[PDB]
RNA sequence: UGUAACGGUACAAGCUGUAAACAAAGG
RNA sequence: UAGAUUUAUAUAAACGGCAAAAAAAAAAAAAAA
RNA sequence: UGGGAGCGAAGAUAAUCUAAUAUGUAGCUCCGUUCAUGGAAAUCAAAAGAGCUUUCACUGAUUGUAUUUAUGAAACGUGAAAAAAAAAAAA
RNA sequence: UGGUUCGAAAAAAAAAUAAAAAAAAAGA
RNA sequence: AGGUAUGCAGUAAAA
RNA sequence: AGGAGAGCGUCUGUUGUACAUCAACACUAGAUACUGCUAAUACCACUGUGGAGGUAUAGUAUAUAAUCCCUGCCCGGUGCAGUAACAUGUAAA
């Protein structure tokens, strides 16, 4: 038959009532999205996942029970540096096999300017390429070097300043308050400066005398105020958290015994089934 | 319908179902102003 | 998988650190 | 399941795509519930700056601006983009033609395209009268800016420029170097005299004194530079103190390392600034040429990188050359007291005239005629194609030029006419441009200043000494009127 | 490139083999170990990624740096003999 | 659902009627039936405007 | 079935443009040399022609007269060739 | 929990500082000088560098031990209710935590994001408020004054306020005998005096530590119960052996800080309740056995009248409870030298 | 006919037109966006074109 | 208690509710208006031989009559001029 | 949660008291209204900054900063001897407004 | 649901008056105080600033002063 | 587009929009 | 097509990343529709 | 939308039960129906030939798959319907 | 006297409602 | 121990 | 619902609204087991949340229970621990 490089060889040509009729249980292992004829999902097309999508396949034992089972993709975050972007990239999700197509072309710059839409097959791709071909036709707005992101939407593109007045102004709204909250949690405080003698216990008999306080931050009202920002700065604690940039990052599964909750039979999450809890997607 | 699902669930009019139905006074097949 | 390190330690007899460098021309 | 074909196994999400409505199958010919055909649509502003509809875009589409809704940093982004050369190419189009739109290009143009600037004359009495109001809620930086962009753009209504002198004058005493010389900016030659009012000069100057005196360590070279360049242009100063002050803080403030990292044209401005001040330099090699040195040699090097390192560049290359150019009209006036192929300066100069005369189209009309003022004072040539060249298009721009331009291209043009060994195209051409430039000097005599008037009074003396056989009547008269001139300003 | 044949299924996740791990790359400059200007090496996919092409050492075999490298040194060399 | 009052009228179209009450009113004191949108300061404008009434 | 992938395109067509009353700019207007399209003041800008060589240096070329039904970047790397 | 500062402000796993200047002088190099002299101050003022151990804890304890007017006149209080010592004489202060060093505690109430119980057998109980302790001791060659010790509702513990010389208030764990008008330190170069705070490479063996940091300069993490301690065994130039209060003994990197003596209130332990109520006001609920209830409620449930487990004991979720272990066996040992075994072959050996 | 809109004479855009009468009676179309009058319409003279599909049927 | 506890918006950093009187640092500002500055810089093309002052003069002249400005297309209105500007900007006889 | 009988005792008594408090404090407020009045149409739509050299003030300008100042309350003497010296000089160009 | 606030309190309070009267003993005599007596004179300092500034300035006086021992400050 | 709420109209399953059933005779 | 024609129907989509509030700084941030 | 795409059950038949059937059905999400689907052979076939794609009838409930229940508009082919290939190097 | 309004604190939206009608030249 | 009578921003302390 | 006693549960509590108010459940406490912190365990979108902004005098799991005296023998079996696997250990497993 025809379209050899596509999934389907032996049933292309049996007639309309086989294919209509097809089980898909049939299939064991999982085909190639692209050969399958498979829509790209939005995870992918918010990554560069090139030939590499959720998938399916059937398990199938001696005694003939059959069961599909939904599959996710191999993803890593890594982050890239582009020089048509004059910025880095931050953890995008990308594939082994995205990651050959760009060995292939010669890079990350190259891969996504020249992979044509089939191929390159993730929508973020073609706004890169999009904002590359923008920062072309105008390098100025490349000197600034700010988020690409920033320039994802067509209407920032028409209107740059704009787009960065807006991303420095909410920029510097969240590092405000931020800022204020660390200063409300901070573990050191300190009291005014015309009553700084805190409410005290007896001092336990033989204690050396404390020296009267040293309050050198009242000579200036403005070293006062940088120096009560300055504790405002102050952390109790620094938290550890898995990250995968690190080299000995790892995550967690289940409990070593494997067991669940007795009598419970829990039904996994579906789009039919917890589909909008605590969160879109 | 509580709080916290309304928080989450999205009107009916956000999505274009409404207009993928025939359903009117004189039956299912509605044929719409100026055809 | 209670344990999920990021990176797998490579193994030594997989054929993936074995596979042979391959021919630039197929013909000579 | 279908099995896929040579046209459909390529599909996109329900959702994250790329619109193409060519090939996305539709049938024209019926009703679309979805579309809402009933429903009318709001025409929005089809050009947008800043958040805000163009203005640049008003004059020939219209609708409203909503300036009485802008703030201060708004305002003075606006009033910065009407002032600095609008062109209404920056506008956005609406489903544009697929090739390039000329907002690519980098260069100026010599017509203005859709509308005259004077188009705009009342949405900038609304602007004016905007920044009036907004002025009391701005930072001190932001209220510099809008001060500045009033100046630049040219508002000119007197009561919104005392409200801003008002507001200026209150805020004066809590503002840094940079918001000064942002303030000064506004006092330049050619803005509206409404903005220089004696009193608001003289604190300005004092504030920036004593930020000086007491700031020094945290003053920048380049800020230094840009300082001294205001206080000799900008405020029309005789502050002798000042400017001793800031070149003492600009050679022996341990500002060497700073000096070579700051950019060549502040650093030509600076010494343009100082060798018009060199009497103030030279008060209780002269100590004007020590510092002239001092800030040529980092242009010197930068010229060296560039020419070694031989749309983004050219920018830095037009900066460079009118850097090159100012420095070499600076030095050659120290030049005419030193007369001799001094270690530094006269090697400098060279190399700066070299850079004028590969980039001799950069040049800008008071560029041309500080160019041929060195050259002239140095009785050097870069090239045999640089005077030729540079006459041409000194007869070409004589019109925008201004009276110390005028003075430094009559005495260049006094220097040249008494060179025996001329080409034919330097000889053909420099009579119509004398006659011409003598013209131009006659009419603006009114108009030039001391520094003018002396300069054109020395070259009326030169020719008078060797160029006799030429106009010698009209040269005797711009003698005496110089002579007349100057004693009258003199007593002013 | 990856093959999609006998994938290992495990965690919910497939992850595919690699059965050529290799790439030729045009040699920019002498690697130490490597090769020579102007040479055509089979190199593994990590090697060209992440040491190679970030350090400017070499380029990926595609026709376009291949046919770049020849007019280049084409041109050299008439620079050469324009020179003497 | 009444029109809203614009700030200019030049043509009012709200009826001011005299309400017969069951409960008893004052000497000085009169209840009309009007607009539910009007305000107290529109009425008595209306009033003082319209009739003369103080 | 789903939205059109790279491998599905179309294209129609194109009427030759006549300008049936020559007076009414409004309805018939002018095409422009340049662009070999309509002339549209309100929404356009003039174009002269050599807006890429100020993107691509002196030595560009522009290529005119491509076909449909074929991605620009196979007609990119087929250009290259 | 996360309901307090967000993730941006908490998560950080490289901590590329571990002293929290706040210098005085106008510059940098005189900030430097200035840090430098108050370094040398400090070791000038250092004198104890013995180890402190338990006999030592148990010394200063005793010697701790050997060494009408005050009321509210007129006021008749209640009619039974009175508290058991007066402000002048009680251990803790008996007044109220700072408010600008704590905040309302977000009682989770033992549900996660999914609002479903997590956490089992978790009541309401008395209001609390989370107080704002420096695990990090940042502030560094610069003396404070111990004002008064504190009780804390969410920690077994007693806090103790801390006065800096220049007036800064700031909780942190009191030791054993941490008394008011205590003087304490944190530097490289601070005497072995418990409370003091010092890099794990600067303490001598054989010493009694608290608050030891994971790493440095994140705030110490391990040894916070009240009474316990971790003891210093060994040390080379980078890491410094440690057996914990587990008997556990694991290796830290020399550079991570902790504080010299015991966690205060060594005396929890010998709580005794009495009744359900106090358990009740704690915050507890009832725990109803595996085996009361039905077989689909729990593997040991079933069986007409009273059974036994009928089988090895498991928990709700079909998981050996007893000898069986949990942690992950792929999961490196890192640092960890030795971990501890079952209590009863400890006891028995 | 839903698919298509008139064009307002001044902006260019999707518009509306109501039809106004004069007191001698004279009908003006004048369209929303601006209140311009619509230009008369094309002429069928200038208009008309062949129709060669109804030829070739 | 908190129905919206969890969500992905729940004590969100930052917004324009929080951030009402936050300004962009003023390095942005100076950004914006350098880059606006420098985007028509050049050469002077174009020759300008003759003087014919930084602010445009209009001629009043050239201007169209009201007659002019009202009359239909072709293939005591004419000595009046309605114009839209600058009054001291404009040159007259008289003023 | 809950709270120690002595703690439930005292804040229910604070707040018994607080109640209390509030319905005494309201008890002389027989005039006041929540629904009041402020006058601007006097104000001009023009601005001004008070503290403008006077020498660069005409009429209308300082007439309008000598009102701002009034119903601001900015009573100072400096500024208003200001304003008389200024007014005294520009009598001749008053408008019956100004 | 209700907004009532005020005069229109919806909190059931008790109208027994003998309640009422040991809520008054409870509210005043048994108050609770956070501040201190230093407090108290810092808040009052502009009319007693000789005194604040002797606490403050004289060593001892505010480490007496601020002990827990209830006194009694003229 | 469709529907509805109020209002007017015989206080209505009809009609209708504060111009709430009617302008057709204007420089 | 003589005029007039209130209010609701959460609409910058006559439009283009997805994603709360028809479109929300980068990142955290997760997808078969 | 018993048309097309994705995910995807059980009651029922198998006289329990498994496969298979039900069925790729129901629900859920997305296209929006001749101006559509699809498509001008690296096709099918035999050593003769057909000639993109599409619809109807026959071949035939045949050859098949399921191997207790059933499913199966199979392929080639035959008779019809409709018929198309490609305006187009610029001007 | 309350609601409204600021805070708690909320698109956690009470269809036909508002300090809520294209948003300052406002003509004092 | 919510907010009280020229009103919008805005820091500290507290019967 | 008094005086004198026995049984079962120590006790105050919870409890099937509308056939079970009990000897059933919980309980103060004594034990055992797991867990070195991104802890274990739980939720099962999993670089997320509760645990806990806690750190072995802590948290979780399973018995037995408050006070006094006691709590015998068995590791052959099963499970678990231990070791490369054995040996061997562990019954308040």
């Amino acid at each position: 038959p025809k379209n050899l490089n596509l999934w389907g060889k032996y049933l292309r040509l049996v007639g309309r009532g086989a294919r209509r009729g097809f089980k898909k249980w049939q299939v064991i292992p999982p085909i190639p999205v692209k050969a399958y004829g498979r829509e790209p999902s939005a995870a992918s097309q918010t990554g560069l996942y090139h030939d590499e999508d959720f998938n399916y396949h059937t398990k199938r034992t001696f005694s003939m029970r059959r069961t599909r089972r939904k599959i996710k993709p191999n993803v890593f975050r890594r982050t890239f540096t582009s020089s048509l972007l004059n910025v880095t990239i931050p953890n995008v999700r990308v594939t082994t096999s995205a990651l050959h197509a760009m060995d292939d072309m010669g890079g990350f710059d190259a891969y996504i300017l020249r992979t044509p839409p089939q191929e390159l097959r993730s929508h973020m791709g073609e706004r890169m390429r999009q904002v590359m071909y923008y920062y072309q036709d105008q390098p100025a707005i490349r000197d600034w070097g700010l988020p690409w992101k920033v320039f994802l939407k067509v209407a920032s593109r028409r209107d740059p300043f704009y787009a960065c007045y807006r991303h420095n102004l909410r920029k510097q709204q969240y590092e405000a308050d931020l800022r204020s909250r660390v200063r409300s949690f901070s573990p050191y405080y300190l009291p005014s400066g015309h009553q700084p003698h805190a409410e005290r216990q007896v001092f336990h008999e033989g204690a050396g005398e404390s020296p009267p306080l040293n309050l050198w931050w009242r000579e200036n009202r403005e070293l006062e105020e940088a120096f009560r920002r300055r504790l405002g700065e102050a952390k109790c604690f620094e938290r550890a958290f898995a990250d995968s940039s690190e080299p000995l990052g790892y995550t967690k599964g289940r409990c070593r015994g494997g067991g669940g909750k007795s009598g419970r039979s829990v039904r996994r999450r579906s789009k039919t089934h917890k589909y909008r809890e605590n969160r879109a997607f | 319908i509580r709080p916290r699902k309304k928080g989450m669930r999205l009107d009916r009019r956000r999505s274009k179902k409404q207009y993928k139905h025939g359903r009117h006074v004189g039956g299912w097949n509605y044929r719409w102003l100026g055809s | 998988s209670r344990y999920q390190p990021f990176k797998t330690a490579s193994e030594r007899e997989s054929p993936f650190t074995e596979a042979e460098p391959a021919t630039n021309f197929a013909s000579p | 399941y279908t099995p896929p074909s040579k046209r459909t196994w390529s599909k996109q999400h329900n959702k994250i795509f790329t619109p193409r409505p060519l090939s996305e199958r539709f049938s024209p010919h019926k009703l679309h519930p979805e579309f809402e055909w009933w429903r009318e649509r709001t025409v929005q502003p089809s050009a947008l700056f800043m958040g805000f509809p163009d203005l640049l875009a008003l004059p020939l589409r219209g609708g409203s601006a909503y300036i009485h809704e802008m703030d201060a940093a708004t305002l003075a982004v606006v009033l910065a983009s009407l002032a600095h050369s609008p062109s209404a190419y920056s506008v956005s189009e609406r489903r544009p033609p697929p090739s390039p739109s000329p907002a690519v290009s980098l260069s100026s143009s010599s017509f203005s395209p859709t509308h005259l600037p004077q188009h705009l004359d009342s949405l900038l009495a609304l602007l004016g009268r905007q920044a009036a109001a907004t002025a009391a809620h701005a930072p001190d930086s932001t209220l510099a800016f809008l001060f500045r962009g009033c100046a630049e753009a040219g508002v000119v209504e007197k009561n919104v420029v005392c409200t801003l002198l008002g507001r200026v004058e209150q805020r004066l005493p809590c503002m840094q170097l940079p918001e000064c010389l942002v303030l000064l900016d506004a006092l330049r030659p050619g803005l509206p005299e409404v903005y220089r009012h004696p009193r608001f000069v003289a604190r300005l100057v004092a504030h920036a004194g004593l930020l000086l005196q007491f700031r020094g360590a945290e003053s920048e070279a380049e800020d230094l530079c840009d300082l001294a360049f205001s206080l000799v242009f900008a405020a029309n100063c005789r502050d002798a103190a000042l400017l001793q002050t800031t070149a003492l803080l600009l050679v022996h403030g341990k500002r060497m390392q700073s000096l070579n990292e700051t950019a060549p044209l502040a650093l030509a401005r600076a010494m343009e600034a100082f060798a018009a001040c060199r009497d103030a330099v030279n008060a209780p090699l002269s100590p004007s040429g020590w510092l002239l040195l001092s800030l040529l040699s980092p242009v010197v090097q930068a010229l060296h990188r560039a020419e070694k390192g031989r749309r983004g560049a050219s920018r830095e290359s037009h900066a460079l050359t009118e850097a090159a150019a100012r420095a070499a009209a600076a030095v050659a006036e120290e030049t005419q007291t030193l007369k001799n192929r001094e270690s530094s300066l006269f090697r400098g100069l060279l190399r700066c005239l070299e850079r004028v005369d590969d980039h001799r189209e950069s040049l800008s009309p008071g560029s041309m005629c500080k160019v041929l003022f060195a050259a002239t004072v140095a009785r050097a040539a870069p090239s045999r194609d640089f005077f030729p060249d540079v006459l041409k298009r000194l007869g070409d721009q004589l019109g925008a030029c201004t009276p110390e331009d005028l003075s430094r291209a009559l005495f260049a043009l006094v220097k040249l006419s008494s060179v025996s060994g001329l080409d034919p195209r330097c000889q053909d051409l420099l009579p119509p441009l004398l006659g011409t430039v003598l013209q131009a000097v006659e009419s603006s005599l009114p108009v030039a200043d001391v520094a003018s008037l002396a300069r054109l009074h020395s070259a009326a003396v030169s020719a008078l000494i060797s160029s006799s056989e030429t106009k010698k009547e009209e040269m005797k008269q711009l003698a005496e009127e110089t002579s007349r001139l100057m004693h009258a300003r003199l007593e002013e | 490139a990856i093959s999609h044949l006998n994938p290992s299924i495990s965690k919910g996740k497939v992850h595919y083999r690699v059965p050529n791990p290799y790439i030729p790359v045009l040699l920019l400059q002498a690697v130490p170990g490597l090769g020579k200007r102007g040479e055509l090496k089979q190199v593994r996919r990590g090697t060209l990624r992440l040491f190679l092409a970030p350090k400017g050492l070499a380029v990926v075999a595609s026709w376009q740096n291949i046919d770049a490298f020849y007019l280049a040194e084409k041109e050299e060399e008439e620079r050469r003999r324009r020179a003497q | 659902t009444p029109p809203k009052t614009p700030r200019n009228v030049f043509f009012p179209w709200q009826v001011f009627s005299v309400h017969r009450t069951g409960a008893f009113l004052e000497r000085r004191r009169v209840a009309l039936k009007v607009p539910v949108n009007l305000t107290k300061f529109e009425i008595q404008s209306y009033l003082e405007k319209i009739y003369g009434a103080r | 079935a789903c939205r059109p992938g790279a491998t599905r395109m179309k294209w129609y067509f194109q009427k030759p443009y006549v300008r049936r009353v020559k007076s009414d700019f409004f309805r018939f207007p002018l095409l422009s040399q340049v662009t070999k399209q309509k002339i549209d003041w309100q929404y356009h800008h003039p174009r002269s022609g050599y807006e890429a060589a100020c993107i691509f240096g002196p030595n560009t070329l522009e290529v005119t007269n491509l076909p449909m039904g074929k991605t620009c970047e196979y007609l990119q790397e087929r250009l290259w060739r | 929990s996360s309901s307090y500062l967000p993730r941006a402000a908490t998560h950080r796993n490289r901590v590329a500082f571990q002293l929290f200047a706040t210098p005085r002088e106008p510059t940098a190099s005189k900030a430097a000088a200035a840090a430098r002299a108050a370094a040398e101050a400090v070791a000038r003022s250092s004198t104890v560098s013995a180890p402190f151990t338990v006999q030592k804890q148990q010394r200063l304890l005793a010697l701790l031990a050997a060494s009408d007017l005050f009321r509210v006149h007129g006021l008749p209080g209640f009619s039974g209710f009175r508290p058991s010592s007066p402000p002048h004489l009680s251990k803790l202060f008996r007044g109220r935590v700072s408010r600008h060093l704590s905040c309302r505690r977000v009682n989770h109430l033992g549900r996660n994001n999914s609002g479903r119980i997590t956490v089992r057998f978790r009541g309401a109980g008395h209001f609390r408020r989370l107080r704002f302790v420096d695990y990090k001791r940042g502030r560094k060659d610069i003396f404070g004054t111990v004002l008064r010790l504190e009780y804390d509702p969410n920690r077994s513990a007693h806090l103790a306020l801390l006065q800096y010389d220049d007036g800064v208030l700031s909780y942190i764990l009191a030791t054993e005998v941490t008394r008011p008008g205590d003087r304490v330190v944190a530097s490289k170069h601070a005497s072995i005096a418990p409370g003091n705070c010092l890099p794990l490479g600067n303490i001598p063996v054989s010493t009694i530590v608290h608050n030891v940091e994971l790493r440095p300069g994140a705030g110490g993490q391990i040894v916070r119960a009240g009474g316990c301690y971790a003891t210093v065994v060994a040390k080379d130039r980078h890491f410094v052996t440690l057996k914990l209060s587990s008997t556990e003994v694991r290796r830290f990197p020399a550079d991570c800080w902790a504080t010299v003596g015991q966690v205060s209130n060594a005396a929890h332990a010998e709580r005794i309740r009495g009744k359900a109520g106090v358990s009740y006001w704690m915050g507890e609920r009832p725990r109803t056995r595996g085996k009361a209830m039905n077989p689909v409620d729990h593997p040991h449930g079933g069986g007409t009248g009273k059974k036994g487990l009928k089988r090895p004991p498991v928990s709700k979720w079909g998981i050996l409870c007893k000898g069986y272990k949990t942690r992950a066996k792929k999961k490196p040992l890192g640092l960890i030298v030795r971990r501890k075994k079952a209590n009863k072959l400890i006891k028995k050996f | 006919i839903t698919n298509v809109a008139l064009l307002d004479p001044v902006v260019k855009r999707p518009t509306r037109v109501k039809r106004r009468f004069m007191m001698n009676g004279e009908c003006v179309r004048i369209s929303k966006l601006s209140g311009s009058a619509m230009p008369e319409p094309v002429s069928t003279s200038a208009l008309r074109q062949p129709n060669l599909y109804q030829e070739y049927l | 208690v908190r129905p919206n506890q969890g969500r992905n918006d729940y004590n969100q950093v930052g917004g324009k509710k929080r951030g009402q009187g936050v300004q962009v640092l003023p390095e942005t500002i100076r950004l914006l208006i350098e880059t606006r500055k420098a985007a028509t810089a050049g050469g002077p093309v174009g020759r300008q031989p003759l003087p014919k002052r930084r602010f445009p003069i209009t001629e009043a002249l050239r201007l169209p009559t009201v007659a002019e400005v009202n009359a239909p297309w072709e293939p005591r209105l004419d000595k009046v001029v309605l114009h839209s500007g600058d009054i001291s900007r404009l040159r007259v006889d008289a003023t | 949660g809950i709270l120690r009988p002595r703690e439930r005792l005292l804040l229910n008594a604070l707040k018994k008291e607080a109640d209390i408090r509030y319905r005494g404090r309201r008890m002389h407020k027989r005039f006041r209204s929540w629904a009041q009045q402020r006058v601007r149409h006097y104000w001009l739509p023009q601005k001004v900054c008070v503290t403008s050299d006077p020498q660069l003030m005409d009429g209308s300008y300082i007439a309008a900063c000598v009102q701002k100042a009034a119903t601001l309350r900015k009573h100072d003497l400096q500024l208003w001897h200001g304003f008389s010296k200024r007014i005294l000089e520009l009598a001749d160009s008053l408008t019956p407004q100004q | 649901w209700t907004r009532a606030s005020g005069m229109r309190n919806p909190v059931k309070w008790t109208r027994d008056w003998e309640v009422l009267n040991r809520k008054v003993y409870f509210a005043f005599d048994e108050r609770e105080i956070r501040r201190s007596m230093l407090d108290a004179v810092s808040a009052h300092r502009k009319t007693a600033s000789l005194f604040h500034r002797m606490i403050n300035a004289v060593p001892g006086v505010a480490h007496a002063m601020s002990l827990p021992g209830p006194h009694t400050f003229f």
